[PDB]
RNA sequence: AGUGGAGCCUGCGGCUUAAUUUGACUCAACACGGGAAACCUCACCCGGCCCGGACACGGACAGGAUUGACAGAUUGAUAGCUCUUUCUCGAUUCCGUGGGUGGUGGUGCAUGGCCGUUCUAGUUGGUGGAGCGAUUUGUCUGGUUAAUUCCGAUAACGAACGAGACUCUGGCAUGCUAACUAGUUACGCGACCGGUCGGCGUAACUUCUUAGAGGGACAAGUGGCGUUCAGCCACCCGAGAUUGAGCAAUAACAGGUCUGUGAUGCCCUUAGAUGUCCGGGGCUGCACGCGCGCUACACUGACUGGCUCAGCG
């Protein structure tokens, strides 16, 4: 009716916009009942990347992070990899966007890391621009752990791994049966014939250089067994180095 | 390779601002009685999702919650 | 699940991951009429 | 002149503050620094007295 | 036919200016960056807000760290990135000090893929022969060709690569295949003075239009010149006797190019390898040179009315 003439007038400002005050109807859109309706008249896949920045400011700050995740997943994230595609390089308010995206970290985690991984096309460029938002992000200890477990369950990738090294950079304290799946990840390439990254192994080194204190005799020598198998002339003399070197507990 | 010198030049940034910090504003909503009984202060904002808990501030001549921004006279 | 564990000392925190894996008017029309009354103050034509 | 070996000098000057456009002999790289040269003569202090303090017996600290 | 002379326009010098952003200077410097710049483009100038990592140390926080926020008042701006309002939001921490181990870095090399530049006719093996060897022969007396082309001679014989060849295109068809988004002719009806009608309605099938197949030119034929051969010149008939392009996927490049990999070498990262944005300017500024253009300097003209014809798109 007429509320059709106002989204399709700011469809007009979105698509043109550089900085100021935003007009009110786009700032009530997380507490409207039919939201996805209204969001499809106002052109997400046509806006500025000055607007996308203040468009995912609206919707982390606007609570449920159910709303919060589908937002990200249907049109933040398809727009990351627009662009990294395209300019080869990621656009500033576009970075700016995922580091304001961090302030739901349930919905982050659940609408851009997990759902990038699974799909398996994730380039390592791609890893690296999104993988160092998470190193600059202070990130919850129980969250953090919770999307740790799931990458070390998933599919290998060179990607998948930049982000695995990245959690453990952070050097929080660890659940158990966190530790118990990232040993099993590791050791899943124990007998595979396929020849591995440099990324795997300082991945491999940064879980050791950290957590040696949190390794049992039984998974401790599991590893000796896995770097006499998948070896590095640089960097397996170092993580057999920091397991010699290990006090438990 | 040939190293550059680093210059110094000192501009004090150290000024900044802050908002202000209000210490203990949870007695402003309540006035509680010497028998036991509570009385609030402020409005309570009557909203779809934000009732029961959520209050409206004073403004000069008018009432408006925080998180729904409902506004009157 | 896997098979080598955490087997000695101390247990601080249990872990919820049962939430990561296991998940996958009014006021518009005052808004409407604010949005036309900004987009009339923008160009005045009239005022002395 | 410059640290990386080439020799210009200065045309225009742009912006009120110090900006200056350069000629050179060849291309400047972009990790390079540019340098000028500035001389004076410069001449002793006087601080002639011919009264010298009689020194203590050196030691090793 | 001009330009160079005139006015104007634009380019490069030069000159100004806060800035008049810019590589190239006798072809390949010179309306090259598709560059017709009010904004953007914009790289340039004058201003103004804003924040600028991780790490270690010292401080604050649940007696809220911090985020978000309606209206009003501020400066060149509807700055919740300030105050009245402090109302929500529950750790998603931020307040000072630093020391190297800073990465949406910059550049250099090793290596993995892919371009452009000069002419446009050559370039390069293999095997054999000649010489101690550098080297030579092949790659040549002669004629001939754009040509290491061809005839042919022969201590050479054979190749590969490109030019050539291949493909398209254009010229030609009253032969053929068709065309309700092409057109004609004839026939009806109508309008007009036996004719004119881009008026309208289906029997004629291709002349025009289209878009395909098949033809058609091969030095075919004749004459002259030629070691009587390779070839060259002239001429009849013919639409065409010497169409133009791409392919064709060379030689030299020490010009290289690109989000490929190297726990790659260095240099930088409150000296952000152009930080984002906001407002206003500048790119046109003008004594002058050097230049491409437009309009002209009239009578073969200008003005005025009338008349009638395209094609790329
Ligand atoms: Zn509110």
């Amino acid at each position: 009716p007429r509320v059709l003439e106002v989204y399709r007038g700011v469809r007009e400002v979105l698509s043109k916009y550089r900085s100021g005050k935003l007009p009110k109807a786009f700032k009530i859109i997380p507490a409207l009942s039919n939201w996805e309706q209204i969001l499809y008249v106002t052109e997400p896949e046509a806006w500025t990347a000055a607007a996308m920045y203040q468009a995912t400011r609206i919707f982390a700050s606007n609570l449920k992070e159910r709303m919060a995740q589908r937002f990200y997943n249907l049109v933040l994230l398809p727009r990351v990899r627009d662009d990294v595609a395209e300019y080869k390089r990621l656009n500033f308010h576009l970075y700016m966007a995922l580091k304001k995206a961090l302030f739901k970290p349930g919905a982050w985690f659940k609408g851009i890391l997990i759902p990038l991984c699974e799909s398996g096309t994730c380039t390592l460029r791609e890893a690296i621009i999104v993988g160092s938002i998470i190193t600059k992000c202070s990130i919850p200890v129980l969250h953090s752990s919770a999307a740790m477990l799931k990458i070390a369950e998933m599919e290998y990738s060179g990607a998948n791994s930049i982000f695995l090294r990245l959690l453990l950079d952070k050097k929080y304290a660890l659940p158990y049966r966190v530790l118990d799946a990232l040993v099993f990840h590791f050791l899943g390439f124990r007998t595979e014939k396929r020849e591995l990254p440099v990324l795997w192994h300082q991945c491999l080194l940064t879980l050791v250089q950290r957590y040696k204190a949190d390794l049992a005799t039984d998974q401790k020598e599991a590893l000796l067994e896995l770097l006499r198998l998948q070896p590095h002339p640089q960097l397996s003399p170092e993580i057999r180095r920091e397991l010699q070197s290990a006090v438990p507990r | 390779a040939k190293k550059r010198k680093k210059k110094s030049y000192t501009t004090p940034k150290k000024n900044k601002h802050k908002r202000k910090k209000v210490k203990l504003a949870v007695l402003k909503y309540y006035k509680v009685d010497e028998n036991g009984k509570i009385s609030r202060l402020r409005r309570e904002c009557p909203s779809d999702e934000c009732g029961a808990g959520v209050f409206m501030a004073s403004h000069f001549d008018r009432h408006y919650c925080g998180k729904c921004c409902l506004t009157y006279c | 699940s896997s098979v080598m564990r955490r087997n000695e000392q101390l247990t601080l925190h249990d872990e919820r991951f049962e939430k990561f894996y296991e998940q996958y008017s009014n006021r518009l029309q005052e808004v409407l009429n604010d949005y036309y009354k900004e987009k009339a103050e923008n160009c005045v034509k009239l005022n002395t | 002149r410059t640290k990386w070996g080439r020799r210009g000098h200065i045309k225009e000057p742009l912006g009120t503050h110090g900006h200056m456009k350069c000629s050179f002999d060849g291309k400047l790289k972009s990790q390079d620094t540019v340098l000028m040269n500035l001389y004076k003569r410069v001449f002793p202090k006087w601080t002639y007295d011919p009264y010298v303090p009689e020194p203590v017996p050196w030691l090793k600290s």
